[PDB]
């Protein structure tokens, strides 16, 4: 949403265990006031008792106020803290990716996964070698999902592909995959396709 | 004669829901009074409109423990077939501070919302003892809430409140005034015929031997 200074900061939250148990029995709904949540009625299926929200006043005394019409939702939240891994290169990530092959269903923009994009992204590396370059091009989450959806490779071929793309020891598995018949057919058709 | 004019005539309109008039014995007069005070206002409400009166609602049963007050209340409720809301003294009093009043409020509100209803406040001496015994402020909030709910009900009609307690003095005096638990019923120890009826009621599923003299047991058991 953005911080107090006008940036694109990010915040993480988590609803309490009673809000989780309140919504299951309906009993709550959004209100025209953004900060306050409404309360439903005692119909013939759902029975809602009187709801009190407890707060402490400036004099250190807990005060219970009936809130049938609406109550603030700040009593139904717990705040987490986000962050990023230190600049020290630990490289415990599962993918050197997120910049390349287009993501999931973004058809609204020009990001439309298709055979042409594969032919332009994952073909020059497969036409030259440099197994390291091929590995760093093959370790894209969305690329793996897309090739799986293509269903050209059989389940065992895809299992060895994922373990080649996500496991720290991939030389032998990468060689087996690139030598596999399924991968050979995939690359051949990809080259033939325009 | 006239007193038991309501007792004369499947079963139970056909757990603890199966209790009926056939599961009681030896309390003909008290049963007649309770039925006359409960059934008529609910089952046949047009009589009092025709004659132009507001029937009394609050009924206060009291007697030694074990005399069948809960049994009578539940039997009457199940025979009338009216929305029956059961409030227990200790059950309400075991709630946290501030919930034992909201429970009463919602109980009365629900009983008013639905069709002709009966509210049985079992062991009312627990939630409204005599003032000298109402130690604490929550014990006064609950009593005041009970009084307010009782007062605000007189207009609604088609809702009868029944309460049970061991002794007439065990209840707060303010609950025994006009528009409140005004009609009072006293349950006493049964006589020989009543004890025989109770004995027959209870020993109807046992494998009694042929040499049983239930009349003899009824004669011997005095004060039971
Ligand atoms: N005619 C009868 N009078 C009294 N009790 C009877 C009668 N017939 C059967 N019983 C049995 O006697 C016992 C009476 O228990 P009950 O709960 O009615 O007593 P109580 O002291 O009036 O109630 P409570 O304290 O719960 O309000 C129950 O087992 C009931 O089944």
């Amino acid at each position: 949403s953005g911080n107090l200074e006008g940036e694109i900061d990010i915040s993480s939250y988590q609803v309490s265990t009673e809000a989780e148990a309140l919504v299951t029995a309906d009993m709550i709904s959004g209100s025209t006031f953004p900060s306050m949540a409404y309360i439903n009625d005692t119909t013939d299926e759902r029975y809602v008792p009187e709801i009190f929200y407890m707060k402490s006043n400036e004099y250190g005394i807990t005060v219970k106020e009936n809130a049938k019409p609406a109550f603030p939702v700040d009593y139904l939240l717990v705040t987490l803290t986000h962050g990023f891994p230190n600049t020290d290169t630990e490289t415990n990530s599962k993918f050197v990716s997120s910049t390349g092959f287009p993501w999931s269903n973004r058809q609204a923009m020009g990001q439309s996964q298709d055979y042409q994009e594969l032919k332009k992204y994952l073909f020059n590396v497969a036409s030259s070698g440099d197994f390291n370059l091929l590995h760093e091009k093959i370790s894209n989450f969305h690329l793996l999902l897309y090739i799986n959806s293509l269903q050209i490779l059989s389940p065992d071929e895809w299992k060895l592909l994922i373990e080649s793309a996500v496991k720290n020891e991939w030389e032998e598995s990468l060689l087996k995959l690139v030598s596999s018949a399924g991968w050979q057919t995939l690359v051949m058709i990809l080259q033939e396709s325009g | 004669k006239t007193a038991t004019a309501i007792l004369r005539r499947g079963k139970k309109r056909k757990n603890m829901n199966e209790v009926g008039y056939d599961d009681i014995g030896g309390c003909r007069k008290q049963m007649a009074q309770i039925r006359e005070m409960v059934e008529l206002p609910l089952r046949h409400p047009q009589l009092f409109k025709a004659i132009g009166i507001k029937p009394p609602r609050g009924v206060l049963m009291y007697g030694p423990p074990g005399t069948g007050k809960t049994l009578m209340a539940r039997a009457v409720a199940n025979e009338t077939g009216a929305f029956f809301f059961l409030i227990n003294g200790p059950e309400v009093m075991s709630k946290m501070a501030g919930e034992s009043e909201s429970n009463l409020r919602k109980a009365f509100e629900e009983a008013e919302k639905n069709a002709p209803a009966i509210i049985f406040i079992d062991e009312i001496d627990s939630i409204a003892p005599k003032r000298d015994k109402t130690n604490g402020e929550v014990e006064r909030r609950v009593v005041s809430q009970l009084l307010t709910l009782m007062d605000g009900m007189k207009a609604r009609s088609n809702v009868v409140v029944i309460a049970a307690t061991n002794r007439p003095n065990s209840i707060d005096p303010a609950l025994r005034r006009f528009g409140r638990f005004d009609r009072e019923v006293d349950i006493g120890i049964p006589d020989a015929t009543g004890r025989l009826e109770v004995l027959r009621i209870h020993t109807k599923n046992m494998k009694l031997a042929d040499d049983v003299d239930l009349e003899a047991l009824a004669a011997e058991t005095h004060g039971y």
